């Protein structure tokens, strides 16, 4: 949220910028998740050196390649894919019912890439990232256009700095915001059990009244006078 | 994604072996008998429209308090889902068909979907029965001598029945 | 994995449709395919020590100092890791030839090779020298289109380490 | 095919800056966009939505 | 244009990668089908005019309103719009065959199909009508495997246009 | 959800994270003034539907007499008086449409998934548009004014859907 | 993520008062001892290679059961990913040291780190056995006299220990 | 906060790499420049009545026309207020020398400064004038590099006022 | 390239903001180690030739099979590139030195290494024992603080090769 | 970026040999006045507002064909681009002061600053004029002596005038 800048990349750039734009680039984009050597897409990063491409159509590339796909994607029910894109390429939560359905559909009649296209084209992107800057998570910050839900349902998606979206885990890639989006209800916001250590002398609730033991009972004038 | 190969190999694996001959046997079985479900898989494929219409048809003279106002597939956004959705499990059922193994079904189209439909209010009862429906229409062009050769493929139809009722069991 | 089947159905579902005529083309291929695939993932797996055997003698043929004391070949430990490790590069070659693609092979082998080979100091040359002798010797064994399909995944192994 | 869209930012996309704002780093007016065929019309209309004016768009 | 090889290729483009044991035994399942699709080809070519006579006549028999005036099937311009038409499909059907993909169908008939009929109130059941009547006769002018590419092919235009 | 004047006025101003200024507060007046005849355009729909549904019925059977012809999607009791039931549904949320002074409503429940329904029931798009033209006609003869014109608008809106 | 220095501020800002002059002198001894905290995460941040193998050497020495067919480091990936999580805590051990704060572990190292291993079944009682390889190996080179003047650093070896014991009791 | 130290490590992080010879010059010029600005701070703490009671007076000699009735200097509370605002600019300044880094000055002033002062209708200049006098008698206070210290961190907030 | 002084600037232009106090103090450390690093590269300048030459036969000592006929080392040629490329690190270490910032050696060395050295087969490990040679002699030649930026640079270049 | 430091490393790549002892000793010089440059950055830092109002005031008295309606600065709009401009005009100007090399300046800015303020429609000239007493208000706090100790800075004015006239003359 506060701490890490946002990485900006123009065309004309230098090594260090290129090398520290592409770790958080693959760092964000590809979940937490590690990235073998192997899965890294070499000609694609020359096109971005290059110009040929911007930032976008890195990300654009990045999420149609098939490390997006294998991980967010193959092993996913739609709604985890959809959730998992608004996290990694919007900074944000699904807002609506509407969203899923529109974007269930898209994928169901014109395929994969237009449903990528849809993320990395729309007005909202190019708002919040442009063609420069890698995508954040954007909703932990209020902004013009978010809503109630935003923060707790991506403070649901997030789980934590050393978290990830992995789908390696034994429950393996699950959705966690199927029910809660059509309910339009908000998100958890049960964090990591790493900091329960953190500010433990902080009082919010300070005004909070602490009831009596036994409630003042009026025996004459009627009781609760 | 697995197959019958890939699962072999994967709890072969597991144990750190090499695969046995008994189940090389049977990855060859599998691959003789690998035209037969691709005649399957395309009998699947081809008459996917005509499967569903058939389903919606019966589902739908069954189930009136669906498409009654009120109901789950009352307008046509609810029933053109209603009909996407029928034809994206079908899909992934002959996905699975052709795999040989039943882990797309599971891992893509079943997931959550049990709480998703929960979640949406839909009765997974009727989606149940859409699917069962889906089935029973699906093993007639399954069966359909016309346009290849005779032969047996029981197998295949006991196959095909297990990933329907896989994907009914799943949802409700 | 990646396999022919995988990558029709992974297509097709990423896509929202059916599969095509295309698609079962390309199994179709897969299906003839299997028969000489799995012949000679048979054959490999029936000769496998002997294969782990000679290409561990290879490797140390070709880098004799592998075996000095205080380098990487030097005792039994060390060696019969070496064993192992060409035990483990046999048998993902034989199921990539059973699954018909590099699947089992990119995704136990290739799927951080090269992190680990540098982590503990382990020359890639000598996996090459040992899958050139499985090479070799699988030309003598396996005639026929057994041989292109086994020689196909080899290969792979060795480009991979390259 | 590919094409290549030389856009001048000009008054128009200043004026719409000048009220959402920079959500996102100034940049320079004149730049280039390579668009597949597919992808053409809606950077180009997007293009005309943001209030930007192409100079050239040249095939590839 | 999605066809085996053009796949084959896509997919080791986008991994940045060379072709290996996968996708080559997919083009070569492709090379080993390419025959019999071939030849159907070679039968539904030399046929034409006939398949696309019969199923004219078909589709006016079957909506025998269309034929009377007032009605899209009244007139010489109408009726040679309607050969035209099926010709159209018969010749992309055929291209389909030869490139052993959907590619041909999708690029020529199936992109653009829905909005244009609207458009042009092109009734679906119409080309449906013919296709099926082109179904019947290839089910006799073909056999074997050939019947079979011709029958995936046509279904799969009909499919798209159902 | 459904777009209504109001609610694109506010959705507009939501997604500009700012108040109601005066141009919405022009164009949710002009609703407020254009519900009048909506209102009444609506209750002349609505009284009179029993002969519009016939009617709509009987044009659909007139231009298309093969429909009624065995074999054919028009022939049997229950598929007519059920058509009937489709031709309620389409003039209902027209006067819904009317009402909300918005086409939300067709627009959310008729026209989404509209064609995707037809073509998986293989229903012609025609037979609807006839019995929209012939309702467009009979408004005339029910409704006067600017009540008769909205009615029309969104009738017309209906049959582009269609079209 | 805090320093020292910004722990004393909002200490000093959450009472409304000044850093007082006990807490200036502490903060000024902070700063004077600053220069072997530099040598102490050089020392760290040079010998990462070193530490992070003869760890992982031991490590795979004590426990065989990770790198058998089924263990967690099995495969090459899992043995990268594993190689991974050393050096990244390693590097978070030296920025830690270097801010002289344990709340970059806790803000970004382990954060989430337990309930990720949880979820992929890492067993956490051997990352933690790692991470003591490397303290242990890394106290080798923190009092490494060579290259560096002769002072008494044991301020930083049990501060460095405690930075990587709050690591693994943070997994564990 | 962003000091020295915390912005290093942020970089290092996001960069996934060690802390190397830049970084760690950094961090040592900030442990050299301790001194001086651990000296400004005990000099400003030492003499903070003085200060805060001085650029309060000087405010409202500059703007006179505030402590009149019917506008926002009139008041006990109201000039109580002023005092605490420019103790609470002060503390910061102070923090930030202690930290060698605007953070706390950034994080505890500037985000939120022109909202804050826009809703309540604080003037800024009222600020930059008792900041102008903290600065003038700082110029007496401290000598040498400590006063430079100062005055930086001094200058930060003005600036950050207009 | 990375240096002190633009990390400070780029720190600075990426939050499109001025230089402050934090990013003053970072380049004031820069200059005040300047002093210890030009010493260190001045020395390092005038004993290129004999380090270049104790750093090769310290390779040739610690791996004595590549000089062997039909290895790396073997043959003037190759011995002549071998000093070549041990000169190529020492330059990018005194530049480095100059620099205060390890840009040089990642723009001219450690960008592209692991894939040049994949390619043509060159041991990361030869040059590791090479720079452990010139670690070995800095410490001889240098003494005080330009001892430790020396140091820190060679160890920031062996930790990339490693 | 480029710094005079990384410019004279490049130089010595390109005939690829060692650094001249000319050379260290013209950086050893740079680094002995970087003291003074730190200054002279701060001094343009900390007056950075008042030196863009006493350019933008002196410039709009100048020319006020710019404020009435119609000019290229007339609405609230224009004006506050007119001060960005000069603001971060001013900024890269301190970063170049900064580094002593005018690549941080050249490189990203001033080559497409020219066809932005063609395409647009500002008078040129009006920038120039305006980068001109940017300099102008910027020499006076530069030279002033108070609160630093007394000292001779010639080269850094010099400098500083060179990267002004260089950016008025490149927007010219
Ligand atoms: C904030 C810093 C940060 C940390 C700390 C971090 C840890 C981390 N370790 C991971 C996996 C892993 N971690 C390990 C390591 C364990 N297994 C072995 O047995 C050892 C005993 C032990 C290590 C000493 C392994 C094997 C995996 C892979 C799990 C799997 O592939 O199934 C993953 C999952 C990523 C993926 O696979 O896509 C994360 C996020 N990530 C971060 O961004
Ligand atoms: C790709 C794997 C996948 C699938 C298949 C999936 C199913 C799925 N079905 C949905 C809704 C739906 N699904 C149905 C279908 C049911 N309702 C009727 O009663 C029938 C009995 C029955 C079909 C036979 C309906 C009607 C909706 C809309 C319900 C609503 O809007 O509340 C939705 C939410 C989008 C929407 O509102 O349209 C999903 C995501 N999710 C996935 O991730
Ligand atoms: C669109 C609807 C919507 C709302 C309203 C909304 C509120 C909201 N308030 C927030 C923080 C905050 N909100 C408050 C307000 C409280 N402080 C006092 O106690 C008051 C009693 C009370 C206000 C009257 C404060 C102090 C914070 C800062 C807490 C923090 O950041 O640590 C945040 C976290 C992000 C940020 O700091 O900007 C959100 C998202 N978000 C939304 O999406
Ligand atoms: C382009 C995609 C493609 C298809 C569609 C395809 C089909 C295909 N079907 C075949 C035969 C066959 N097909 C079947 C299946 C039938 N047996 C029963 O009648 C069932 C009703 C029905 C299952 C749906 C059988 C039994 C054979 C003979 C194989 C044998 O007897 O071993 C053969 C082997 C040669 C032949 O006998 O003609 C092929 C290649 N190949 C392809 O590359
Ligand atoms: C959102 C409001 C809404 C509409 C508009 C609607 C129309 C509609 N008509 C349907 C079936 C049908 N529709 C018709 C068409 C009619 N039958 C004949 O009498 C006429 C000639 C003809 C109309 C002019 C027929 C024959 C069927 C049943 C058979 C089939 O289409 O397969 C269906 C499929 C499910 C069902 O059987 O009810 C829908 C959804 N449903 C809705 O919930
Ligand atoms: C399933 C895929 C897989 C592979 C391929 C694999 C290889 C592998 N071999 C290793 C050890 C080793 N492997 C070797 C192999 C050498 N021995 C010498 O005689 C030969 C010259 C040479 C072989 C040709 C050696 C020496 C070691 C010990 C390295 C060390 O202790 O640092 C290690 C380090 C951890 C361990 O097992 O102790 C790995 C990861 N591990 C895997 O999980
Ligand atoms: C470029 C980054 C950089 C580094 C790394 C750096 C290290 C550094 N080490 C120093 C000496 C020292 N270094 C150490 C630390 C060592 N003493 C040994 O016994 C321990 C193994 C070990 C840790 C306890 C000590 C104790 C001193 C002398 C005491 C002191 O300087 O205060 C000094 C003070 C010089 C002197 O007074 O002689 C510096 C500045 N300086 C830098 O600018
Ligand atoms: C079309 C939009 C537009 C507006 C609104 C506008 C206002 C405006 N008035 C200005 C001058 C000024 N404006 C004032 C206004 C004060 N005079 C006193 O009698 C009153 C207390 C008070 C007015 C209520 C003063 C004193 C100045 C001279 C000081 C200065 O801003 O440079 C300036 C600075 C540059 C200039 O001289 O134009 C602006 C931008 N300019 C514009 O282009
Ligand atoms: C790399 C750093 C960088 C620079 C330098 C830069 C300059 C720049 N100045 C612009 C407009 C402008 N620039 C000026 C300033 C000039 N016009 C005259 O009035 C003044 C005398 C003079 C100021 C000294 C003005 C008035 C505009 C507004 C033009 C318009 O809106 O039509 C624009 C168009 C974007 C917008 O208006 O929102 C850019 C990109 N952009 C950058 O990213
Ligand atoms: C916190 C950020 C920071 C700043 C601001 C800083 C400035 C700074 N200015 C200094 C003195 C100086 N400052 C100047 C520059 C001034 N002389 C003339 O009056 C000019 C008008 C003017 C230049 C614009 C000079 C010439 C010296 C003395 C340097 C010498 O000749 O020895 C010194 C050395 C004082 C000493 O050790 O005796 C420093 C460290 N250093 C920092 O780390």
């Amino acid at each position: 949220a506060t701490e890490n800048p946002k990485v900006t990349l123009r065309a004309p750039f230098t090594s260090e910028e290129f090398q520290g734009a592409l770790y958080a680039i693959y760092r964000h984009i590809f979940g937490n998740t590690y990235v073998m050597e192997s899965e890294r897409p070499t000609t694609a990063e020359s096109q971005l050196k290059d110009g040929r491409i911007t930032v976008r159509g890195f990300i654009r590339l990045l999420a149609k390649s098939e490390v997006y796909k294998s991980r967010f994607f193959q092993k996913t029910s739609q709604n985890r894919f959809i959730e998992l894109s608004h996290k990694l390429l919007l900074g944000r939560a699904p807002y609506d019912q509407a969203e899923i359905s529109y974007h269930l559909d898209l994928w169901n009649t014109q395929g994969y890439d237009a449903e990528i296209d849809s993320y990395v084209d729309s007005e909202e992107y190019l708002d919040f990232f442009g063609e420069d800057t890698v995508p954040f998570l954007r909703d932990f910050k209020y902004q013009t256009g978010q809503q109630g839900v935003g923060y707790s349902r991506l403070l649901n998606l997030y789980d934590g700095y050393a978290g990830s979206d992995t789908d390696r885990a034994q429950s393996g890639q699950k959705a966690r915001l199927n029910g809660t989006i059509a309910q339009a209800e908000p998100g958890s916001i049960e964090r990591p059990s790493a900091l329960q250590d953190t500010w433990k002398f902080a009082n919010p609730n300070y005004r909070n009244a602490k009831p009596p033991m036994v409630k003042a009972l009026a025996l004459e004038p009627v009781d609760l006078l | 994604m697995n197959d019958v190969f890939t699962r072999a190999i994967a709890q072969a694996d597991l144990k750190g072996s090499f695969l046995l001959e008994s189940d090389l046997d049977k990855l060859a079985s599998f691959a003789k008998e690998g035209v037969k479900r691709l005649d399957a898989v395309a009998a699947l494929t081809n008459n996917a429209p005509a499967i569903i219409s058939d389903a919606a048809h019966k589902l739908f003279a069954e189930q009136q308090e669906l498409i009654q106002p009120g109901g789950n597939a009352y307008p046509h956004r609810r029933m053109a889902a209603c009909l996407r959705d029928m034809e994206i499990i079908l899909r992934y059922v002959s996905y699975a068909l052709l795999a040989g193994d039943a882990s797309v079904l599971d891992d893509r189209c079943l997931n959550g979907l049990r709480e998703t439909y929960n979640a949406l209010g839909t009765p997974t009862q009727s989606v149940a029965r859409a699917v069962q429906l889906m089935k029973d229409a699906a093993m007639v062009h399954l069966k359909s001598t016309a346009n290849v050769t005779v032969g047996d493929c029981s197998s295949l139809y006991s196959e095909a029945a297990t990933y329907f009722d896989k994907a009914a069991a799943s949802i409700a | 994995s990646r396999t022919v089947i995988t990558e029709v159905i992974a297509t097709a579902d990423s896509q929202g449709r059916f599969l095509n005529s295309t698609e079962l083309q390309a199994a179709f291929g897969r299906f003839e395919r299997a028969v000489p695939a799995i012949e000679a993932a048979r054959a490999l797996t029936k000769n496998q020590d002997a294969l782990v055997k000679g290409a561990v003698q290879a490797v140390f043929k070709k880098f004799p100092y592998v075996t000095q004391p205080g380098e990487k070949g030097y005792g039994d430990s060390n060696q019969a890791k070496c064993a192992r490790d060409i035990g483990y590069y046999l048998r993902f070659i034989t199921y990539s030839l059973v699954a018909s693609g590099t699947g089992p092979l990119d995704d136990y082998v290739i799927a951080g090779l090269r992190e680990v080979n540098r982590a503990f100091n382990l020359n890639p040359l000598w996996y090459i020298e040992a899958l050139n002798y499985i090479k070799g010797e699988t030309g003598k064994l396996l005639s026929g289109q057994s041989k292109t399909e086994a020689l196909l995944y080899i290969d792979h192994a060795i480009n991979a380490l390259s | 095919r590919i094409y290549k869209i030389t856009v001048s930012e000009a008054g128009a996309y200043a004026t719409n800056k000048h009220r959402t704002g920079y959500r996102a780093p100034i940049r320079q007016s004149n730049y280039t966009l390579t668009v597949p065929y597919d992808r053409f019309l809606p950077e180009m209309i997007r293009l005309h939505q943001s209030g930007a004016k192409i100079v050239n768009v040249t095939s590839v």
